[PDB]
RNA sequence: UGCGCUUGGCGUUUUAGAGCUAGAAAUAGCAAGUUAAAAUAAGGCUAGUCCGUUAUCAACUUGAAAAAGUGGCACCGAGUCGGUGCUU
């Protein structure tokens, strides 16, 4: 028997269906394995697979950088201890051994209980001479007297453990740390970006105004005071971003919503990346200087004090000001507000001073607590101003120390060693060895320095010994590791595959996208196409079409945009040599620099790769050329742009400046050049989530063909999902487009008629303000309030191309106001309103495609080329990822060659678009309500197989548009008829009305309301076989969508991830917490809480019970956590025997991953969520009539159909209310059967009988809410009108033990039922 | 506010949050409380957004229906602010 | 898309920083608080300044692994699959 396979691929669901020649799904009896009674089961050949989405590896990497963090920061202390250990045992022989044991309790500690000195006498005296380490760290800098070597280590180990940031490369100079010199660096970068509107802060006292001791607002506003723009300006936001505020870059860049940035937050570096994604990466150099400037501000807040050690003394002043103010605060609370002294200074739980110090409140949570308390108290001045200045009772270690450079911790370090160098000999010897431990930074181009066992390492070593910061220069090969660093971190092109891509800011890459954009404009030619480049792009970074229209079409030519070449303009302002850039001989020189400024950020490797260029220019040109790095990567390789050639003797880029084509390679070469399946799915341009979807889609195919007796199908139709689609962004984008388009026209429609954004969801109301309140065809106004009797018209009608988007809708007085033709509006309608459409256009109210289609009659109408293109938009899948997936199947099914050795394409892999099925549904009323059940993925895959097979059987001459392989391409007149039904079943022509989904229609509707009849039997005159029957085939599609058995299978997966929640909880007497170390019991140390369950195990053994210690056979359901999995899989008996189990049977131990299926009584099923909770495992199969009824009733207003079609739809809901009482009848019987949540079913049935008088759409949109009670998976809450039905979960995992364990395949056809009642 | 701000605010609360069915399917947010079976999923509805249900379920207090989930409704409450 | 690499700042935990008083197991009344070590997935080894939250999947049999192997067709039905032939 012949058959086809339909598939719907998604990020977390793969649907499938099998159709025969008659568009029906068949059924087969499958063998049920196991110990059950049932040895046969009948299952239809349609179903879906639901799996959890594939996760991105970002969370894994961010944890790995933290693992390498504490590993290497520890070794920087081991470096100090290993250096000190020898000559230090003289002084103390148990100092270090008390440090690594400082975490243990008195009972567990092997040494004395006091770290530094060991006894309680010399320790408390230290904490009073130096209460903070910054007290001692300053003393070890000023005094020339010998200090205890233990105190020397503690100071050095402190500034080495927490050494500070490496944001600055060399030493600290005023032009990298001072406010005045760094402020000017910001204003200079802002200027270059905007010219003839720049700020010029000529006379401004920068330091004594911006870096004063005042609030974050009293300093930003005081800055602009000596600057007569305002605070809302872009520069005002950069200063607000630098001073620590949270500005909004929306109104400045005119975004769709708000994009707020905060430098102190943990999310700035990613929230900012989303800003450059829209505003363009050209602003990244500007926001960098703001971050560069902000750290100079925060440092002055710390370094409040000319020699000695500024930071520690500043931290000592912060210490003393804390004491004098706390004594000030205590005396006020102890003599003015005598009550609540314990609430502020003793409570710990209400964010007082105790919550500030002992109970976990941040500096801001404590400021907001005493802010109403201080203001309600006299004498609180000099304190409230400090509280507002964010400088009150500050703890010495706060969140803003990220602005402390490591050179500050290097000055105090070198000062301590220098004034102790002449006392201890090894401190004189290792004065550089200790110094280099701090100053060293493992480079980017080196990374992990493994010896061979690491999938991330790439670095080679010059001499295979041990690596330290001091021998890194001698042991590490800087060139070989960096050469592999480039070779690995680069990602090759798709089109060429071993040719490396280009940096996104490359010259030859910027030149390419410049020409690709220019070569498709027209109102071109090769003559001054490059003269535009030379006169427009090569001098002005921004080519406002205004610039082109008058600085090129006036000055030159005859009197009457987007991406550019930024790197050209960027490199221009540096070297000031235009002959250098325009010269095509120095191109390889310009490319390796951008390559070097994109890969590396190191001081020495940049020179080693640019010292070859250190003779082209010298000094003042090089230093500026180095301190300017580029980021990002392009998508093309140089061999594709200026490398390949089709024999013309000209490459792709050469064609762009003469004989334009665009990147629509054809007339072939780009695709002219076996593995494992794990490797084919690995290198696809898709997220890891969809890569899993492809893998399950290949497995579901290999099992469908094995069921069919290893008989490969006829055709395989493929449909994907387009992931990460997923309100305040949409309806505001409409207003942002409506607001600007009105201001351009200047007509006051918003003032005369205000509208809220939520009211734009009305398709007609949106079209009103889209048309400036005017008819699209008539000069007459529009009604505002009588939009009901006024119609929306499709410019290019549905008869030619099914388009229901805004750029093809208009709003007129009536349908007949567009003309009498079946085409676009005629020249009569054009002439009257064409001048006003351009008025709409320049305001960006209508698109240029909407304008081109409205004025198509002026150019003759709809050309055959415009018709043939409409067939491409309906049939050709533009995504590259879908083509690579169909390749995986065509290379798997069609793997047979003849003896002439061609390839026997057995199967035709068809690739359809997601619109053809959704259009097929909403046309012939096969509506879809996804909230009912998971069956729609199988229905979308079944309808895909029908539309795919019915197309190739009806229009075989178009196989080279969606089927995979080298076929004939055809042309325009090769299938497009001349006009009307000319050459109807005569010549090779076949199409006039270009909507290829018309041969399914019973009656085609034109634009002028005319009728074009179509037969009931659809044939193909070139052969004659029946391809579709509007009388007998539609019921088959309706019967297939109505059958209640669909192989719904949740994929079982062993959990993988963290061991538990990462809250290092405090200690407690319970054994529930997880030991943080093998000896640190949570009973006296505090550990992790709530472990995650990898999988579960059906244990079957005997345990000790009763006071007699006898044995008792038991069957349990123990959960194996992730941390326990390593040992349980190594020795399950010796591990289970540690939990009181004895006499364990290993052949009856069952591995139960998540979502394990269990069936009980009356067909009610349960899925195993964990060892102590269950999920709902049943699906509710409503028939096809209710899905059509629930959809039409829910969308009673927004039907998106003709009033001749909406009549039947609205009367179908108003003549079939009893379905509402019928639908609620089944959910009740389905919940009284398998859901087993009776109390929740009480309210939904009572709330339904109340609202029997509510409008039709009211109950519908709330009955769809009701399926949440009966949906598969975990229980969830929902709201049927006002009654909030709360969920009833399943914590009783006991009934599962005596049930039937359904071990089912990926396709659900192959089962293996294990009746667990026979276990024991 | 923006759903991404919700997933971050509950990740900071130690609960292991996946945004499932984000590809022409009905979107839902899975909060894995307990790390042992109990998952409070909230699917999107055309009428009510995913964060409008997060408030209408955790705004006015712990809903008092289960021992096991309390530290939760309490911690999810601090995010409605 | 994806995927890698470098660095910092807080945090949290346990211990150290001795508490003093008139008080019986309740608790008042005072004085204090600002940071230090150590851990920062348990840990695994080849002991590397290296790996350890991604991917990868039903059951059963074979295998270290990579993987190979295991389930008749047709009609008439449809509340999750039946009921009804043919063949061995």
């Amino acid at each position: 028997k012949k058959y086809s396979i339909g598939l719907d691929i998604g990020t977390n669901s793969v649907g499938w269906a099998v159709i025969t020649d008659e568009y029906k799904v068949p059924s087969k009896k499958f063998k049920v394995l196991g110990n059950t009674d049932r040895h046969s089961i009948k299952k239809n050949l349609i179903g879906a697979l639901l799996f959890d989405s594939g996760e991105t590896a970002e969370a894994t990497r961010l944890k790995r950088t933290a693992r390498r963090r504490y590993t290497r920061r520890k070794n920087r202390i081991c470096y100090l201890q290993e250096i000190f250990s020898n000559e230090m045992a003289k002084v103390d022989d148990s100092f270090f051994h008390r440090l690594e044991e400082s975490f243990l309790v008195e009972e567990d500690k092997k040494h004395e209980r006091h770290p530094i000195f060991g006894n309680i006498v010399d320790e408390v005296a230290y904490h009073e001479k130096y209460p903070t380490i910054y007290h001692l760290r300053k003393k070890l800098v000023d005094s020339t007297d010998k200090a205890d070597l233990r105190l020397i280590y503690l100071a050095l180990a402190h500034m080495i453990k927490f050494r500070g940031h490496f944001l600055i490369e060399g030493d600290l100079n005023p032009d990298n740390s001072d406010v005045d010199k760094l402020f000017i660096q910001l204003v200079q970068t802002y200027n270059q970006l905007f010219e003839e509107n720049p700020i010029n802060a000529s006379g401004v006292d920068a330091k004594a105004i911006l870096s004063a001791r005042l609030s974050k607002s009293r300093r930003l506003e005081n800055l602009i005071a000596q600057l007569p723009e305002k605070k809302n300006g872009l520069f005002g936001n950069l200063i607000a971003l630098s001073l620590g505020l949270t500005p909004n870059f929306k109104s400045n860049f005119d975004l769709a919503e708000d994009a707020k940035l905060q430098l102190s937050k943990d999310t700035y570096d990613d929230d900012l990346d989303n800003l450059l994604a829209q505003i363009g990466d050209q602003y990244a150099d500007l926001f960098l200087a703001a971050k560069n400037l902000s750290d100079a501000i925060l440092l002055s807040d710390i370094l409040r004090v000319i020699t000695k050690a500024p930071l520690s003394a500043s931290m000592i002043k912060r210490y003393d000001e804390h004491h004098q103010d706390l004594t000030l605060l205590k005396a006020l609370v102890r003599q003015q507000l005598p009550e609540k002294y314990k609430e502020i200074f003793f409570d710990q739980s209400k964010n007082g001073y105790a919550g500030y110090i002992d109970g976990g409140a941040s500096q801001e949570e404590f400021y907001k607590f005493i802010k109403p308390i201080l203001e309600k108290m006299d004498g609180t001045e000099e304190l409230l101003v400090k509280l507002n200045r964010e400088d009150l009772l500050r703890k010495q270690r706060t969140f803003d120390n990220g602005s402390i450079p490591h050179q500050i911790h290097l000055g105090e370090l070198h000062a301590i060693l220098r004034r102790q160098e002449d006392f201890y000999p090894f401190l004189k010897d290792n004065r550089e060895k200790i110094e280099k431990i701090l100053t060293f930074r493992i480079p980017y181009y080196v990374g992990p320095l493994a010896r061979g066992n690491s999938r991330f390492a790439w670095m080679t070593r010059k001499s295979e010994e041990t690596i330290t910061p001091w021998n890194f220069e001698e042991v590490v090969d800087k060139g070989a590791s960096a050469q592999s660093f480039i070779e690995r971190m680069t990602n090759f092109d798709k089109n060429l595959p071993n040719e490396k891509v280009l940096p996104k800011h490359s010259l030859l890459y910027e030149y390419f996208t410049v020409y690709n954009e220019l070569t498709k404009v027209k109102y071109l030619s090769g003559e001054q196409k490059k003269a535009i480049v030379d006169l427009l792009f090569k001098t002005n970074r921004k080519v406002t079409v205004k610039q082109l229209k008058e600085d090129y079409f006036k000055k030159i030519e005859c009197f009457d945009f987007n991406a550019s070449l930024g790197t050209y303009h960027d490199l221009l302002k540096i070297i000031k040599d235009k002959d250098f850039l325009d010269n095509e001989e120095n191109e390889d020189i310009l490319e390796d620099i951008v390559l070097t400024l994109t890969l590396f950020e190191d001081r020495e490797m940049i020179e080693e790769r640019l010292k070859t260029y250190a003779h082209l220019f010298d000094d003042k040109v090089m230093k500026q050329l180095k301190r300017r790095r580029y980021t990002g990567w392009g998508r093309l390789s140089r061999k594709l742009i200026n490398g390949i050639r089709d024999k013309s003797g000209k490459t792709i880029l050469d064609f762009l400046k003469s004989d334009g084509f665009a990147n629509r390679n054809f007339m072939e070469d780009i695709q002219k050049a076996g593995d494992s399946l794990h490797e084919h799915i690995a290198n696809l341009a898709g997220s890891p989530a969809i890569k899993k979807g492809i893998l399950q889609t290949v497995k579901v195919v290999d099992e469908l063909v094995k069921v069919m007796g290893r008989h490969k199908p006829e055709n395989i139709v493929i449909e994907m999902a387009r992931e990460n689609q997923t309100g305040q962004k949409n309806s505001r984008e409409r207003m942002k487009r409506i607001e600007e388009g009105i201001k351009e026209l200047g007509s006051q429609i918003l003032k005369e008629h205000p509208v809220e954004n939520t009211q734009l969801q009305n398709e007609k109301l949106y079209l009103y303000y889209l048309q400036n309140g005017r008819d699209m065809y008539v000069d007459q106004e529009l009604d505002i309030n009588r939009l009901s009797d006024y119609d929306v018209d499709h410019i290019v009608p549905q008869s030619f191309l099914k388009d229901d988007s805004i750029d093809n809708k208009v709003l007129t007085r009536s349908d007949k106001n567009r003309g009498k033709s079946d085409n676009v509006p005629s020249e009569e309608v054009v002439k009257k309103m064409k001048n006003y459409w351009r008025q709409l256009l320049n305001a960006k109210l209508i698109t240029q495609r909407k304008f081109d289609n409205l004025t198509k009659a002026e150019r003759g109408g709809l050309s055959e080329l415009d018709k043939a293109g409409f067939i491409k938009r309906q049939l050709v899948e533009t995504r590259q990822i879908t083509k690579h997936v169909a390749q995986i199947l065509d290379s798997r099914m069609n793997t047979k060659y003849d003896e002439n050795d061609k390839l026997i394409r057995e199967v035709k892999v068809i690739t359809l678009k997601s619109k053809l099925v959704s259009d097929f549904r909403k046309d012939f009323q096969f509506y879809k309500v996804r909230e009912i059940n998971n069956y729609h993925h199988a229905h979308d895959a079944y309808l895909n197989a029908v539309v795919g097979t019915a197309l190739i059987k009806k229009y075989p001459k178009l196989e080279s548009e969606f089927v995979y392989g080298d076929y004939k391409v055809y042309d325009v007149r090769k299938m497009i008829a001349k006009s009307e039904q000319e050459i109807g079943k005569a010549t090779a022509k076949y199409f006039f009305y270009s909507n290829i989904m018309n041969f399914f229609k019973t009656e085609i509707t034109l634009a002028n309301g005319e009728i074009r009849k179509r037969p009931l039997i659809e044939t193909n005159g070139e052969t004659g076989e029946i391809v579709w029957d509007k009388g007998r085939d539609f019921a088959t599609v309706r019967k297939v969508l109505s059958m209640p058995q669909v192989n719904i299978v949740k994929k079982t997966e062993v959990q993988t991830g963290g061991f538990s929640k990462e809250s290092i909880l405090p200690k407690r007497n319970s054994d529930k917490l997880i030991a943080r170390k093998k000896d640190w019991d949570p009973k006296k140390y505090g550990g992790f809480d709530s472990p995650t369950v990898a999988y579960s195990v059906l244990v079957v053994a005997k345990v000790e019970k009763g006071k007699s210690k006898k044995l008792k056979s038991v069957k349990e359901l123990l959960g194996i956590t992730i941390m326990e999995r390593s040992s349980f899989e190594k020795n399950p008996i010796d591990f289970l025997e540690a939990k009181g189990y004895k006499e364990v049977k290993k052949d009856l131990i069952i591995k139960l991953p998540k979502y394990s299926l269990f069936e009980l009584e009356n067909g009610r099923k349960r899925m195993l969520a964990s060892a102590g909770e269950l999920q709902k495992g049943n699906e509710l199969a409503l028939p096809s009539k209710y899905v059509n009824f629930l959809y039409l009733a829910s969308h009673y207003e927004k039907l998106k159909g003709s009033p001749e079609d909406n009549e039947q739809k609205q009367l179908f809901v108003e003549q079939h209310k009893h379905y509402l009482d019928e639908i609620i009848e089944q959910i009740s019987e389905f919940s009284k059967r398998v859901i087993l949540a009776d109390a929740n079913l009480d309210k939904v049935l009572s709330a339904y009988n109340k609202h029997r008088d509510k409008p039709i759409r009211e109950q519908a949109e709330n009955i769809i809410h009701l399926f949440t009670l009966t949906n598969l998976g975990a229980p969830a809450a929902f709201k049927y009108f006002d009654t909030t039905i709360d969920r009833k979960r399943y914590t009783s995992t006991k009934e599962v033990l005596d049930a039937t364990l359904i071990h089912q395949s990926i396709t659900g056809l192959y089962e293996t039922r294990i009746d667990l009642s026979q276990l024991g | 506010m923006n759903i991404n701000d919700l997933i971050r605010e509950i990740k900071n609360k130690d609960y292991t949050v996946l945004s499932g069915t984000d590809s022409n399917s009905i979107t839902q947010l899975i909060i894995r409380v307990n790390n042992d079976g109990n998952e409070y999923v909230i699917s999107e509805s055309e009428n009510e957004s995913i964060v409008e249900k997060f408030i209408s379920a955790f705004k006015n207090g712990w809903n008092q229906e289960y021992e096991d989930e309390e530290e939760f409704y309490n911690d999810m409450q601090t995010i409605t602010l």
